[PDB]
């Protein structure tokens, strides 16, 4: 009863965010503060629809600013941040209370940059 | 390379109860103004090696009349749960890492009393069948309270995973939280054991005696950790093996120190002792520790 | 795909089932009904059921069949229907079962009392006279 | 003396000593020189998993920085 | 309904037919009484758990608590029973009769 | 018979625990939740009998979410038919159903 | 009252167990109501977050919702802080 | 046993029947009858004696069966719907087993083996409460779910239970198993109306509670558990023979009696529905009922049996306990035909 | 995977230096040459029983105490603990604790 | 972000399903290809044998009890 409707393989192709876990961790609460309102929208979008189809340009959106995000730390608070996630690498529980010492470095250099 | 992690588990293990052994009738020699074994090996060393070669070259008496699946099948099962008591266990790292570790060991404890039953149903004897009755009865009562005293104690933990319990102790020992109760849940690992003053009871003789011996390392790991919780540092985990591994030590030449001390109570006696004096304090304790984080606003964080 | 685990553990737990219920010696049908609850529990498990799993492994072997056998002594396909998300930082099943004392107090009521009258009656029945 | 028992202790001491140690040891040898990643819960799994396909070498432990994002 | 279930239904008809036997020896009822309730405890936690019906990861722990107690009870009776004759055995409960 | 003691005092004894869309704790979701629901908001006051010959859509689609015979039943003619045709040797699968394709975050 | 006074030193000896679980357990059961840290672990628990707050759709209606999660408005974790 | 555990246990038994009564969860109700169960125990364990002991045993092994059933028809109920409510049961195979556990629950044939026999070890008020509470939720449950079951299985276990009745009541002399199959019969009775109308089920359960309230009061009054016993009760208190004569015409379906009324009620809902083989059936089958009441009225009230000397002692007291409701449930159970149409308050 | 692979390597040790200790001194040739049903543990194991019923029922308290409904989670709990005292209590007071 | 990897992810994997359905049942005489099983057209969440229904096993087995079984 019915076709089951699925968008093409090209309108899936996306510039993926190819970072590991313990980098988005160590950059979550930043990400969280500065890419706020693509998330916000896709995820409206997302609890209204009801359908992954629906929500795919918004997806697409959230990714582009995921990576302009990082591009900025890349560009700006590069070895600072590569400390912070070394940390957050090592742990098995990936804890923010081990190193508070690197969290505060590269905060006071993404305050002082960004 | 996990099967040479679970060979490097389960060997250590043997060895500490074949020397576990040897520790045990020196502490109580020089408890008894005379020395231990001290001829066989430079310090008697080498006594534990004697036992055991003797022991798996003695003629083993069959009863020749006997169940022989029961008989075969009861060292297995003992021996089996005794070394699978020490893999949840966490030095700092555990070989498998539960969620519900502490659950886990109740249900092996709770196994372990088929071994006796099986042992003494078998035995094609009425007196041992009263002897095995009996420690089965103990063993099942002592058990209750333990689990009782586990979940109260557990009830500032957070979760059943025993990896937290290095979280929870991380400035403080359990021990000061909640002394009475560990004072109640050693008592009941002495009955469990049946160790003095609760001790009213060739290979499988040698495999029985090896599983229990374990059983009474285990207990002493198990109370280590969840009572006196040692700092660990995740760069050098070598120093919490080593508090951890002292603290098992002291306890378990704790159980020999008691042995060496009391005499035996009577089975009406522990009896009593247990369903009249640890029961209702072990419940009123319960209440207290379910009350007592409501109260103060100290829920811990895990759900 | 390991042949069907589930299947093959499924088989067992019959196989187990057919051989305590033919009763031949009650001591040897308590074996047999311990290796099917065994066998249940890990069915359990494996499906996903940690707690549920070892409250089987747990209460029932170790307490109800460890009396019965006390008792006793006195005397002379798969793979395919399972889900596609996660559940969060947490496990549904604990949750849900946890859920008994702010949701089903009603059963917690209910239970209690049914326990309590149930000590009271293996006392009168155990009384003799 | 008291101290005659201490050689049997000490042998208790370094056998209780070899399962930790050997369980660190073999933690960080086989997890890329660190701690072993614990997944409860199921979301850090789905973390692991996301790791794994986002490696290339299909182990969630080799770690993909900044430098991956080009 | 796929096969796991249906090896469970099986398993729960073969418990009750062997209750329905009687060759002798009532504790063995009591033994097919208990396959019975861990047969369902079983099912209905694969049903519960499949379907993601969160609230109702209590009844699996409700039916046991329950069946459990009714195998105390049972166990009470076989016991008063056997004092009764000095055995166990099922014929010997005769003395009421159609 | 009944004595619908909780309806006349709005007690609430076991309602809640009855169906997967009332309520879960943490807003846990039923696996099959849209669908009783559908179901339930069809045949809510129209009787037992009615409900049962008019909203027998909904239910349908309610069984097939909770037991999935005939997805089950059309995955297996698939690879049946995958099967006897790579026996037989006129289909192969490709790089992505064989391991060698390239995951995606 | 003293009856009460006589029993309870009576209690005291021969059945000091007893006597302390009564007096726990009561304790356990009485002082909760009387806690003013309770309201607080109940507060804690509201702001533990398990799920996705999900966005409302804004319609020019809504001056108590914030539209971004730095915005003063919205409930404050300040007096978890201080606790 | 001691008075407070005595009443503490009735009022369990009453609760758990409640229990059954008001709730609409699946669970609730198994939980209820499992609560029953474990009350109904003791009761039937009040006089310690090995026959006691026997009937315990056995009603324990037939009623934890039945919730056995009973528990795996929800859970495959569940199964192929996700719904805890007590309604349409949804499932062919789950209705059969339900019915089951019901039928064995209630005694319906071909599960009527264990009621004469539990009856006959039991005492005279562990007989009263088994055989008028214990139909309460069975019967209710049946009632709630009357849409879901099959007809043809209905009709054949209240058939066989009518039959199965009639025929074991011929050859008993013990009051108690007489009292079981007419119990028997009179479910069947009860059960064969389901399919189209639960008032009438109802009003069934009504009179023959009554009357079965009258009877066994009226026998613990003169305590008497066989014919020949029950034969010297003329030579003290010919009254209670009297009564028990009337109660027993009443009990046999005689009009103007109140047994009357269900079989007329019930044969007269069977015709509504194009239903007349049955009653037809079920009337002639009544009879045997009919047949062996009266024969327990000529041996109690309608001839004068030989008697012994020691009576003598017993003329000179009085019972020193009087029941009370007695007269008020042999006057219900004698003469309320006249007030038939008082039905419609869907009693 | 890692916990059936644990299970199965303690058992098969178990059995292996089980059956070297019984076979190893069977090589070498050598000669070669009731009803009481006491009442009281009965008692005893079915308390077990039932404690252990009522344990079971407060295991899941580790994760009630975080609900947000702490009262009525509170309230609960404290009566079931209340009806195992209960249980215990009157256990003791019917002479059901006797030797 | 990761509901929209998840989403994405679902969405390649089911239309791979859909390519290689079509490639295999074009023989089939009464097939349909991409039909629903279902009378409503509202999505449905598709299940663990949907998406890895075709592929190999030892994914197969990880997607199923990867979690569980990782201790
Ligand atoms: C009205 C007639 C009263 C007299 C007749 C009584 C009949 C027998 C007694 C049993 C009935 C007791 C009523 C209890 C019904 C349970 C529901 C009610 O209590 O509300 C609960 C509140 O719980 C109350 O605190 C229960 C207190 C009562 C229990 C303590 C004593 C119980 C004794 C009753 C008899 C048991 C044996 C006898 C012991 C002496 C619900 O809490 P709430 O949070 O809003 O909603 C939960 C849903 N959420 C999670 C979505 C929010
Ligand atoms: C004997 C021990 C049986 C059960 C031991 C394992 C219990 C356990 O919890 O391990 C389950 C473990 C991890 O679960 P979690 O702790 O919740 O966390 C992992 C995901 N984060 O994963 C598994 O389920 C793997 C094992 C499951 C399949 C096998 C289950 C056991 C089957 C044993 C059958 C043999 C029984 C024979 C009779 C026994 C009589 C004593
Ligand atoms: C299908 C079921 C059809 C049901 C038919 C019911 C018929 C009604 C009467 C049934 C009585 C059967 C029992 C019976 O009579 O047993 C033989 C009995 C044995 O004596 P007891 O009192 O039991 O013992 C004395 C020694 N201690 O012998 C007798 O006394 C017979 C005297 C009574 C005869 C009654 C005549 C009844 C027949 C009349 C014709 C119509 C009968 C009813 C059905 C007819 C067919 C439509
Ligand atoms: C902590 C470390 C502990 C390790 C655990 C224990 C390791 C076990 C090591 C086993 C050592 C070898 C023991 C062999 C001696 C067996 C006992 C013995 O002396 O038997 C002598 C016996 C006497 O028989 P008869 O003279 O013919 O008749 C007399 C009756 N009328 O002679 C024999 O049977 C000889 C048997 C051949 C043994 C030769 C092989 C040695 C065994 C190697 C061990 C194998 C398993 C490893
Ligand atoms: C209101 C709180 C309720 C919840 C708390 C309770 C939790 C656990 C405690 C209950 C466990 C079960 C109790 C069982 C009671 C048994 C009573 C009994 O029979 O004991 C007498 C003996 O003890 C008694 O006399 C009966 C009880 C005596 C009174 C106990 C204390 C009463 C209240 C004291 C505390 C009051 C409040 C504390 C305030 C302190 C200030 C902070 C018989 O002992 P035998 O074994 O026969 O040995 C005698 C032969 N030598």
């Amino acid at each position: 009863p019915g076709i089951v409707e699925l968008p093409t393989l090209e309108d899936l192709k996306v510039q993926e965010v190819k970072v590991s876990s313990s980098v988005l961790k160590a950059a979550a609460h930043h990400y969280g503060a500065q890419c706020d309102k693509p998330n916000k929208e896709f995820m409206l979008c997302r609890w209204e629809e009801k359908d992954p189809r629906r929500c795919l340009e918004e997806g697409k959106l959230v990714n582009q600013c995921a990576l302009d995000f990082f591009r900025q730390i890349k560009r700006h608070c590069a070895e600072p941040f590569t400390e912070y996630w070394t940390c957050i690498d090592y742990s098995g529980l990936q804890l923010f209370r081990h190193c508070r010492k690197q969290q505060a470095k590269f905060d006071e250099c993404v305050l002082d940059k960004l | 390379m996990f099967m040479i992690n679970i060979l490097s588990l389960i060997i250590p293990i043997l060895l500490a109860v074949a020397f576990l052994t040897l520790v045990e009738r020196k502490v109580l020699g020089y408890m008894q103004l005379r020395k231990g074994p001290n001829v066989v090996g430079p310090y008697g060393l080498l006594q534990p090696i004697a036992d055991a070669l003797k022991l798996f070259t003695k003629e083993p008496l069959r009863p020749a009349t006997s169940s022989i699946s029961m008989f075969i099948i009861a060292p297995i099962l003992a021996l089996s749960l005794a070394l699978t008591m020490w893999v949840p266990l966490p030095m700092p790292y555990p070989l498998i890492n539960m969620n519900l570790g502490v659950l886990f060991m109740l249900a092996m404890s709770s196994l372990a009393v088929y071994s006796i039953l099986w042992s003494g149903w078998a035995s094609n004897s009425k007196y041992a069948l009263i002897g095995a009755l009996r420690a089965v009865a103990q063993t099942i009562s002592y058990e209750v309270t333990l689990a009782i005293i586990l979940l109260s104690v557990l009830l500032m933990n957070g979760s059943y995973t025993l990896s937290t319990l290095i979280t929870t102790q991380e400035h403080i020992w359990m021990i000061f939280t909640s002394w009475p109760l560990a004072m109640m849940w050693f008592i009941s690992t002495l009955a469990e054991t049946n160790r003095a003053p609760f001790d009213l009871t060739a290979g499988p003789f040698a495999m029985f005696f090896m599983a229990e011996y374990a059983n009474i390392i285990m207990m002493n790991a198990f109370t280590a950790i969840l009572f006196l919780g040692a700092s660990h540092d995740p760069h050098t985990p070598e120093l919490y093996t080593i508090n951890f591994v002292l603290k098992t030590l002291a306890l378990t030449i704790t159980f020999l120190w008691i042995r060496a001390s009391y005499p035996r109570f009577r089975y009406d006696q522990l009896m009593h002792l247990l369903w009249k004096s640890f029961l209702p304090l072990t419940l009123a304790l319960c209440m207290w520790h379910i009350s007592l984080p409501i109260m103060t606003a100290s829920i811990p964080p895990q759900s | 795909m390991t042949m069907y685990i589930a299947f093959i553990l499924s088989t067992i737990f019959v196989i187990g089932f057919v051989g305590f219920s033919s009763k031949p010696s009650p001591i040897y049908g308590g074996l047999g009904l311990i290796v099917s609850g065994g066998v249940g529990c890990g069915i359990v498990l494996n499906f996903g059921g940690s707690f549920l799993g070892l409250m089987v492994f747990l209460i029932y072997l170790g307490g109800m069949l460890v009396v019965f056998g006390y008792t006793t002594a006195m005397a002379t396909g798969d793979w395919v229907i399972y889900d596609t998300g996660d559940s969060g930082f947490f496990s549904e099943e604990a949750m849900g079962i946890a859920a008994l004392y702010s949701y089903g107090t009603w059963l917690v009521i209910v239970t209690g009392w049914s326990l309590l009258i149930g000590v009271v009656v293996i006392m009168e029945i155990t009384r003799g006279n | 003396m008291w101290f005659e028992i201490l050689p049997g202790i000490a042998v208790m001491a370094a056998c209780l000593f070899i399962p930790g140690m050997a369980t660190a040891h073999i933690h960080k040898f086989t997890n890329g020189g660190k701690e072993k990643r614990v997944a409860h819960f199921s979301y850090q799994w789905n973390l692991m998993e996301r790791d794994r396909r986002i490696s290339g070498v299909n182990r969630y432990h080799v770690t993909k920085g900044l430098e991956n994002i080009d | 309904m796929p096969l796991v279930y249906m090896n469970i239904i099986m398993a729960f008809a073969i418990a009750l037919a062997g209750l329905l036997m009687y060759r002798s020896h009532l504790m063995s009822s009591l033994l097919c009484l208990e396959g019975m309730m861990l047969s369902l405890f079983i099912m209905s936690t694969l049903i519960i758990l499949n379907t993601h019906f969160t609230l109702a990861n209590m009844m699996p722990i409700i039916l046991l608590v329950f069946a459990a107690c009714e195998a105390a009870l049972g166990l009470s009776l076989l016991v008063m029973v056997s004092n009764t004759y000095g055995t166990d055995y099922v014929q010997n409960l005769n003395l009421l009769q159609c | 018979p009944f004595f619908d003691v909780q309806k006349r005092l709005g007690l609430d004894l076991d309602r809640w625990m009855t169906i997967q869309s009332a309520e879960q704790p943490h807003k846990i979701p039923g696996r099959c939740h849209a669908f009783e629901k559908e179901w339930i908001e069809c045949a809510h006051g129209i009787g037992g009998i009615r409900a049962e010959k008019e909203c027998k859509i909904e239910f349908d689609d309610f069984v097939e979410c909770l037991l999935r015979q005939k997805t089950m039943k059309r995955l297996s003619a698939i690879k049946r038919q995958r099967d006897k045709l790579i026996k037989e040797g006129k289909y192969t699968p490709p790089p992505h159903h064989l391991g060698k394709e390239d995951p995606r975050p | 009252a003293g009856r009460i006074a006589s029993f309870l030193k009576n209690a005291w000896a021969k059945e000091p167990v007893l006597v302390a679980s009564f007096a726990i357990g009561g304790l356990a059961i009485i002082l909760p109501s009387l806690s003013p840290y309770t309201n607080y672990a109940i507060r804690i628990n509201r702001a533990t977050p398990y799920n996705y707050p999900v966005p409302l759709r804004d319609d020019g209606n809504m001056p108590d919702v914030p539209s971004h999660p730095q915005d003063p408005q919205g409930p404050s974790l300040e007096w978890l802080k201080n606790l | 046993m001691n008075p407070i555990i005595y009443t503490t246990l009735i009022m369990t038994v009453m609760s758990g029947t409640m229990l059954v009564m008001i709730s609409s969860h699946w669970l609730l109700i198994w939980i209820g009858f499992e609560m029953n169960l474990l009350a109904m125990i003791p009761v039937l364990m009040k006089n310690f004696n090995p026959r006691a002991t026997e009937a315990a045993t056995k009603y324990f092994l037939t009623q934890a069966t039945a919730s056995m059933m009973l528990m795996m028809a929800i859970i495959i109920n569940l199964l192929y719907s996700g719904q805890w409510t007590i309604t349409k049961m949804f499932n062919p195979v789950a209705m059969t087993m339900m019915t089951m556990a019901l039928a064995m629950k209630l005694g319906l044939s071909p599960f009527h083996f264990w009621v004469p026999e539990v009856t006959q070890g039991i005492s005279l008020q562990a007989g009263l409460l088994l055989l008028t509470w214990q139909k309460l939720a069975p019967l209710s449950v049946l009632c709630q779910i009357s849409q879901s079951i099959n007809p043809n299985l209905m009709l054949t276990m209240a058939m066989l239970s009518i039959l199965i009745g009639g025929w074991g009541g011929l050859n008993q002399t013990q009051l108690r198993k007489i009292m079981a199959y007419s119990s028997i019969a009179h479910m069947g009775w009860m059960t064969a109306v389901l399919p189209y109308n639960t008032t009438m089920t109802i009003l069934n359960l009504l009179i023959y509670i009554t009357m079965t309230l009258a009877m066994f009061m009226l026998l613990i009054h003169s305590s008497a558990t066989t014919t020949l016993s029950l034969s010297h009760t003329w030579n003290k208190m010919p009254v209670i023979t009297s009564l028990m004569m009337v109660t027993l015409l009443s009990m046999g379906g005689l009009p103007p009696l109140s047994g009357f009324m269900p079989k007329w009620m019930i044969i007269q809902e069977m015709t509504k529905n194009e239903s007349i083989i049955m009653p037809t059936l079920m009337a002639m089958t009544a009879l045997l009922n009919l047949y062996f009441y009266m024969r327990l009225a000529y041996s109690s009230s309608l001839t004068m049996f030989p008697s012994t000397n020691n009576m003598k002692m017993k003329w000179q007291f009085e019972h020193t306990k009087q029941m009370k409701l007695l007269p008020t449930m042999i006057v219900l159970s004698t003469l309320v035909l006249p007030m038939t149409p008082a039905l419609s308050s869907l009693n | 995977m890692n916990i059936m692979l644990t299970l199965l390597t303690n058992v098969t040790l178990a059995s292996l230096l089980v059956l070297i200790a019984f076979w190893l001194p069977q090589l070498n040739a050598y000669s070669e040459k009731r009803l009481p049903f006491s009442m009281k543990f009965f008692l005893v194991a079915i308390t077990f029983l039932l404690f252990d019923l009522e344990i079971a029922l407060l295991l899941p308290l580790p994760w009630a105490s975080q609900t947000n409904n702490l009262k009525t989670m509170l309230t609960m709990a404290l009566f079931l603990l209340i009806l195992l005292a209960a249980s215990l209590a009157y256990e003791w007071t019917q002479k059901g604790l006797e030797w | 972000l990761f509901q929209a990897e998840k989403d994405r992810r679902v969405l390649q994997m089911l239309r791979e399903n859909l390519e290689e359905e079509a490639i295999i049942m074009k023989d089939v005489p009464d097939w349909k290809v991409g039909e629903s099983v279902f009378h409503t057209t509202r999505w449905v969440t598709p299940m663990m044998g949907e998406l890895y229904g075709l592929r190999t096993n030892e994914e197969i087995l990880s997607a199923t009890y990867g979690f569980i079984w990782y201790t």
